[PDB]
RNA sequence: ACCACGAUCAAAAGGGACAAGCAUCAAGCACGCAGCAAUGCAGCUCAAAACGCUUAGCCUAGCCACACCCCCACGGGAAACAGCAGU
RNA sequence: CCCCACUAUGCUUAGCCCUAAACCUCAACAGUUAAAUCAACAAAACUGCUCGCCAGAACACUACGAGCCACAGCUUAAAACUCAAA
């Protein structure tokens, strides 16, 4: 009974983990979008200077 | 618990967890991410610790 | 279930694979310093039977006691490789990881 | 010292005590060879 | 080494670099640059060949490749400058730092550790368990103890046949 | 600070260097004898090994080298 | 009593644990593994102290060791109070 | 000590030797400026953490052992006698 309760507690913590990881991807994607934009301008600027 | 082997492992996985190995061969995985140290002690006491009655008898 | 070997279950790190079908495993235990009352690691070497020679130096293994020793120094067999060196599978999620980073996201399989 | 150093070195070891002229004994028997005075 | 005609890493992706005069191609090639520019081309070659993301320079793989290029440059430097103690120190320190990187990559990502070793031609070696001088007395004695062991093994095998032969005669 | 401790060390080292200077020919004869005994002690340690292993002579082709001579 | 199909007590064997000082004792020198065997592999211990030297009966409801000496005691040296009283 | 002459040597090349008052006489890393500011002087006073090192003076940058291209050497480094100081 205690092993089953521990397996159920792990499943509960896992559902919280999956919810926590989804919120981190949405934030990671936002950051990754800006960094790519910034990185693209810095490349285009660098490319124009070399051209 | 002087005769229970306790071994620690740093930064091997993304989240912290305890794993107990029993003489039967069973393994007990306890996820401890987000839990305080007091809750971790209370958790393993419940699932694998001797109750107060068993200790009083001894 | 009975065995003449004192250490029935022990976890350790493989530190040698140069013997045929035998892995040399360093097992550490916490030992209390009576004066300092601080715990320090105490390491002991165990030879473990590895029939399939699947143990690699550096992986964390679980050793089981044999009913009777099979050799002068071989009193255990490899029961399970807990953490394969550089190929760890996260037990909490079941996904492969490299240190504190996931190699496959837990969100892939929901 | 650090705790790790104190653990590794262990408890202090006293120097083995130096026996005196009686060799750690209260008295000794002796045979007089010569008598003289010292300054 | 990359060919001298190879363009610099900065001018390789400018539009129209293939239609410029030959003189302009010489001035933007490795031939007209210092050796450090050739090392940037070498590093990029190994990155594309080994790492999954050639633009991730902060991964443990990229650092091993970057340092492996520096290590090779020191070796070439010391081939011509054999009394340069400053760069001999930099080489030995760089080899030690890469071994630490390889140790940490082997423990965390073995599949990537194997690709780094194959790609860079590194034979990973485990460190010795003990660090102590092998002086003349020890070197000589250890050699004698191995010869004594080898001779004892031969004698023990000639005590198996004689016993076997005598046993057969009884029959 | 004063240099009184250095002065004690200074005289000890001067007198030692001078003592070694005066007796450098006796010390050289003593050092030669010690190296001979050191070589003999080394040869015995190797002979003990093959004798305790059951061999009656040194391994075939083995000659104990002189590991303490200047050469 | 006998059977004990056991309990108690407790050898041998196997696993584990177990004094002090000296590292100016730093290497030990066969100390490992696999195989039914043949035999094969070349390993095993060690600065987290191997190997070695020196010192000491011990953790005292008591235990260990010894029992004139050669660790042993067929044999030999030799003729034994470290049982009590005694010299 | 002062004057003159001249050598080893200071230079190069190739090997050694491996020492210094090799000393900011401040170990590495991280943190703090509020507590008591703090024996003194030096260089304002401290905390965390780790390694190295020390345990009266003198004997002793010594003896012996071991290692070393070192052989009038270097490294490691005691004890006995002695003192109530240093
Ligand atoms: N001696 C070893 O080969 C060795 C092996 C593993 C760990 N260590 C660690 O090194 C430290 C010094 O150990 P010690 O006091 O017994 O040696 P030590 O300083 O007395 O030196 C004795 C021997 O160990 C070597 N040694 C010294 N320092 C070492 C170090 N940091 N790492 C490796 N070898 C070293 C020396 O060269 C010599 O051969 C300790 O922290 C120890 O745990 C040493
Ligand atoms: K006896
Ligand atoms: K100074
Ligand atoms: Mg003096
Ligand atoms: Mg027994
Ligand atoms: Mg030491
Ligand atoms: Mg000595
Ligand atoms: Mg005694
Ligand atoms: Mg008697
Ligand atoms: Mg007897
Ligand atoms: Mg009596
Ligand atoms: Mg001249
Ligand atoms: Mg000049
Ligand atoms: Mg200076
Ligand atoms: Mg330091
Ligand atoms: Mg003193
Ligand atoms: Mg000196
Ligand atoms: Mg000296
Ligand atoms: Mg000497």
């Amino acid at each position: 009974e205690l092993m089953a309760w521990n397996q159920a507690e792990n499943r509960r913590l896992h559902e919280l983990r999956i919810a926590r990881l989804r919120q981190e991807e949405r934030e990671q994607e936002q950051r990754q979008a800006l960094e790519q934009a910034r990185k693209a301008e810095e490349v285009q600027a660098w490319a124009q200077r070399k051209e | 618990n002087p005769w229970v082997q306790i071994m620690m492992f740093k930064n091997m996985t993304p989240s912290p967890f305890l794993r107990f190995y029993l003489d039967s061969g069973e393994q007990v995985l306890v996820d401890v991410e987000t839990k305080s140290n007091k809750e971790i002690m209370e958790h393993i006491r419940k699932i694998l610790g001797k109750n107060e009655e068993t200790l009083r008898e001894e | 279930v009975r065995s003449s070997v004192h250490a029935r279950w022990i976890v350790g790190k493989v530190i040698g694979t140069k013997m045929q079908k035998t892995a040399k495993v360093r097992v550490t235990r916490l030992v209390l310093d009576p004066y300092l009352l601080k715990y320090f690691n105490k390491r002991k070497t165990y030879f473990a039977h590895d029939a399939l020679q699947q143990c690699t130096v550096g992986d964390i293994v679980l050793l089981r006691a044999l009913p009777v020793p099979r050799a002068k120094h071989v009193k255990h067999e490899l029961a399970e490789i807990v953490f394969k060196v550089g190929k760890v599978i996260d037990p909490v999620t079941g996904k492969p990881c490299a240190g504190t980073t996931y190699l496959e996201s837990p969100l892939s399989s929901e | 010292a650090t705790l790790n150093q104190m653990h590794r070195l262990g408890p202090p070891k006293r120097p083995p005590r130096k026996l005196g002229p009686t060799e750690g004994r209260p008295q000794l028997k002796g045979v007089v060879l010569c008598t003289f005075t010292r300054k | 080494d990359p060919p001298p005609s190879t363009l610099l890493k900065d001018y390789q992706n400018v539009p129209g670099i293939e239609k410029v005069d030959d003189v302009v191609k010489r001035l933007l090639s490795l031939e007209m640059a210092n050796k450090k520019e050739m090392l940037k081309i070498k590093q990029e070659q190994f990155m594309k060949k080994i790492v999954a993301n050639p633009e991730d320079t902060r991964s443990l793989e990229a650092r091993i490749i970057a340092l492996s290029v520096k290590i090779r440059s020191y070796e070439e430097h010391l081939e011509k400058h054999r009394k340069d103690k400053a760069h001999k120190r930099y080489l030995l320190m760089s080899i030690d730092q890469r071994k630490k990187m390889l140790k940490n990559l082997r423990n965390t990502n073995y599949d990537v550790f194997e690709k780094i070793c194959w790609g860079l031609g590194i034979e990973y070696t485990f460190p010795p368990l003990y660090y102590r001088r092998a002086h003349r007395r020890f070197v000589t004695k250890k050699a004698l103890c191995i010869r004594v062991f080898q001779e004892t093994q031969k004698l023990k095998k000639r005590r198996r046949a004689l016993k076997a032969a005598a046993a057969a005669q009884k029959q | 600070k004063n240099v009184l401790k250095i002065r004690r060390r200074k005289m000890n080292h001067h007198k030692y260097r001078k003592l070694v200077k005066k007796t450098r020919f006796l010390r050289r004869k003593v050092q030669e004898g010690r190296l001979r005994r050191k070589q003999i002690k080394f040869e015995k340690d190797l002979r003990r090994i093959w004798l305790k292993a059951g061999l009656k002579e040194a391994p075939e082709g083995w000659q104990t080298p002189k590991i303490y001579l200047r050469g």
